[PDB]
């Protein structure tokens, strides 16, 4: 009925938690929670007995990723395309959340006392508008915690996502707060609904499927992807173990990776820089170099002004964010 | 005619599956020594043998796209072996046969987001008109296929930057080596794609 | 009557000697031996008796270098500027400068047993053919000798020095061995006639004057500069030491200031290179970066063909230069 | 009238010395701190005041020449002062006034051999063309004279790359600090160059 369990680990959850804990753990975890029907057919209930079961564990799992300290968590519960499912089930579905999202600002307070932040990523508008208000309410009463982070993504795809993010951006030079060629990789970052969470560590989906469909694409192109057999409302412990065992033998390729892509994507971005300063320079007739330093002054000039216009256009981008919110 | 058997066998296995990959993608993890190219090739080769129409090779550290001829040579040399002109051989690996690196996934989508909002600036086009179909014609896959299989060859779980925007529902099958990769080998994974079931959604 | 006087230092000179040792020491010295005939007129005697004794101050000042470990040294002995004195001291100072030549080749092997290495840095064409030959001779002879390095500048100024290396260079592109592109002050240096030579760590002038008249003009342009008042012929062991004194109080700022303009000029030249780079891939429609490292080879390549060229250049310039010397 | 009284006694100043400087050179040393612009643009306008022609401003740091805006300011400022039409008296320090860095000399002499390298490759001069002279000419002092006096400011014992070709025979006067530097202490330094003694080689 509610959204985290109350429960320690026992001995050997305890002991093996304590043991990988003298690795790098993961900071943030995406699950892909799949599988729920199939495990109502293979149980013989009714395929709304298998989605609430998924919940259940949803709630359990967020239990085992606060007592293994990972504080940031990120769920697939509901796509764009299922919204092509029979209405049977999508009224199902909407009503089950109707009722944890009612539960949860019943359960208020008891979310101040652990801090936990709930954000609901996705195109919104495409929910029953009283499920909208439910979820801005929760989103309204969560922010400004900052003890563990839950996001869920409900009427979410990934396409989507950066089409929107895109779309922000291209309001942005409409609107004079930012030009054309200030859009850049880190800044489709800050536009994205997951602009508030850092990439996650490791993307888990279950029931045996190898695919993402349509979730975190931009987000998980480093993280380290985990598909595991087991239908999502039989998930243990020891499945989220073992992911993150997964995790800590791919962390060191992974993290190498991570930052030789990170230094590549600087070192070209500044020769693109050096290349339009020569271009500006190369017209007006002056020196490509010299004591001067010119060119030096360009380029600081050239990327103090993007980040100006950048950081501009965050803040208001930030404003419309939370004026809809508010509303 | 030896050669016409083998195209007839290669043939036969393609159209016995219960379904083939219209684009397949093969990204190379292994970082210990430089890649196989005849290794690579000869998956290349084997794909457009058995019906595959196109065929992306992805390494993220780009070492196949500053390697794109040594690549092509190989490529073409198994090719030739396997098909018993060279011109037209050429172009139709060219076609067939695309080499990625990571600036062909989020480095393009933020060229397209380039171009779309150097449009709007230009008050020919405005930020609402650009939906999820749009933002896909703006890349540079333009009218190609997504890929709906990767085969994933090395110890690394990860796609580490491979189109992401094209593989939301792109099958991720791993193998453990592309050194002395097997036709059996191969052909086991396209076993397993053409077993895999796709709900989209439903 | 020798070119280098056999003399051990005293206590005094022996122990300043070692103390100033243990800090930065010069590896060149250049002299100019200003105010022989002021001090001939000091003396009451002839100008040519001055000019003598400046000879026989040159061997002993050498000697006090080789003790002290300077192995190189270089001293102005005549200026082309020199040639506008009168017939008498002019025929004075060739007479002086066959006599020591001639008796340098008498005294040969005794330039064996301390590996003594003769260079004449000028436009030597301008001496008399007898002397051009005693001097090529001892050249010729000291050729392959690694102990230590006497630079006689005779007939010699710097601008037509380098004058002369600019005229080198411009022989390559004319032979096809170098394009204009390939001058750089790295080569202008390797086409001086100091070029087998470091610049001077010290640039000292006797007499009191205040100027360079012509001397190392490219080579000293951070050589640590001592005026000294004293005449030439006068030059004490206590004057060289005073005057290295100085260069080990401007050694630290010297060196820094030596390193930030080769630090300097190297990146100057990258950035040149880079906007060549851009220029060329502007044109042909490419990309100006990509995981291709297009440019970075382009890069590569430009420098390396550079590299190439001027060895090449530098090769035929020594056959060239070997070739005078052998006829 | 107080001004035209101190243009004068300036004036006369200069005029009573056994020669002056045409081409003043000023070539700051001191890094400790960043150099003192309203003490070099009194240097400045002294030696204008005086009757020095043209005036180089050197500092091996380039601090100056990215710095030029602030020392012309400064110079009009207190040349204006002392001579109680703001293009006219721009125009003239710009014509007077000349601030160089390191690139000035040998940076510039390389630009020179380029620019006659590229003659000889056009089939236009030979390289026996290129005497003293002609080099002289093709350098970026143009018409211009060489600087006769260099005023050397700081406790380094060096030219540190001030127009090495044009030095050869300038005189090297030094002084400790440009830092609240007096006019007699300047007047002082243009005493010992009215002094000295040319000989030219003869
Ligand atoms: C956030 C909240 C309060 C509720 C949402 C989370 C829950 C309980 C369910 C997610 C709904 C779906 C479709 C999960 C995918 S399993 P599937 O339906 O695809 O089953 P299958 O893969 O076909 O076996
Ligand atoms: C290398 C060799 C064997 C001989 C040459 C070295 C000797 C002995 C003399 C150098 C000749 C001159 C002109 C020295 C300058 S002093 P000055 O003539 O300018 O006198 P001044 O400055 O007018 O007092
Ligand atoms: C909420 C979730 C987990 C949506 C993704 O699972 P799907 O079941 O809808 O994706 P497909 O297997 O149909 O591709
Ligand atoms: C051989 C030498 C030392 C020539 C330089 O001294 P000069 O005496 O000829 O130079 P000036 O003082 O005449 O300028
Ligand atoms: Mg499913
Ligand atoms: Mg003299």
């Amino acid at each position: 009925m509610s959204w985290i369990k109350e429960g320690e680990l026992s001995l050997w959850e305890r002991f093996c938690a304590n043991i990988i804990k003298a690795g790098p753990m993961p900071k943030h975890i995406a699950f892909i929670m799949d599988g729920n029907r199939r495990y109502a057919k293979k149980c013989q209930v009714e395929r709304q007995e298998g989605h609430s079961q998924g919940f259940n564990k949803l709630a359990e799992t967020l239990r085992w990723c606060l007592n293994l300290g990972i504080l940031e968590v990120t769920v697939y519960a509901f796509s764009i395309e299922n919204f092509k499912r029979s209405k049977s089930e999508v009224d199902g579905l909407m009503d089950l959340a109707r009722q944890k999202f009612s539960r949860l600002m019943e359960e208020k307070e008891k979310l101040q006392k652990h801090g936990v932040c709930i954000r609901v990523l996705g195109d919104l508008h495409l929910l029953p508008l009283d499920l909208q208000e439910l979820i801005a309410q929760a989103v309204q009463a969560t922010k400004n915690y900052n003890k563990c982070f839950l996001n869920v993504c409900f009427a979410y795809t990934s396409r989507h996502e950066i089409s929107n993010a895109v779309r922000e951006m291209a309001w942005g030079v409409e609107q004079g707060l930012l030009d054309p060629s200030d859009i850049s990789e880190s800044l489709l970052d800050k536009c994205l609904y997951t602009n508030r969470s850092p990439h996650p560590d490791i993307l888990i989906r279950t029931s045996g499927e190898v695919r993402l469909s349509d979730f975190l694409l931009w987000q998980t192109s480093h993280s380290c992807l985990v598909f595991q057999p087991v239908l999502w409302p039989e998930y243990t412990f020891w499945n989220l173990f073992e992911a993150i065992l997964q995790f800590q033998m791919n962390h060191s390729v992974l993290q190498k990776a991570r930052d030789m892509y990170a230094e590549e994507r600087k070192r070209q971005q500044l020769e693109r820089d050096q290349a339009t300063v020569t271009e500006q320079l190369l017209r007006e007739g002056l020196q490509a170099s010299g004591d001067a330093q010119l060119r030096r002054t360009r380029l600081h000039k050239l990327s103090a002004r993007r980040e100006e216009r950048v950081q501009g256009f965050l803040q208001a981008l930030e404003l419309k964010r939370a004026d809809w919110l508010a509303r | 005619l030896a050669a016409a058997h083998h195209r007839m066998r290669w043939r036969a296995d393609g159209r016995s599956l219960e379904k083939l990959p219209v684009h397949m993608g093969l990204v190379i993890t292994e970082v210990e020594q430089e890649p196989s190219f005849s290794d690579i090739a000869s998956l290349v080769v084997w794909c457009m043998a058995v019906g595959i129409s196109y065929i992306s090779v992805y390494d993220h550290q780009g070492i196949f796209k500053r390697n794109n001829s040594r690549l092509m040579d190989e490529i073409l040399k198994q090719q030739q072996e396997l098909l018993g002109d060279k011109d037209d051989q050429v172009l139709n690996c060219h076609l067939a046969v695309k080499v990625l690196s990571p600036e062909d996934g989020k480095a393009d989508i933020v060229r397209a987001a380039q171009d779309f909002c150097q449009l709007v600036a230009q008050k020919q086009k405005r930020p609402t008109d650009l939906d999820v179909d749009t933002l896909a014609s703006l890349l540079s896959s333009n009218g190609c296929p997504d890929p709906d299989l990767v085969l994933k060859f090395g110890p690394v779980d990860a796609t580490l930057g491979f189109l992401p925007w094209h593989i939301r529902l792109t099958e991720i099958v791993s193998l453990p080596s592309h050194l002395n990769i097997s036709y059996e080998d191969f052909f086991s994974a396209l076993r397993q794609y053409a077993a895999c079931e796709q709900r989209l959604g439903k």
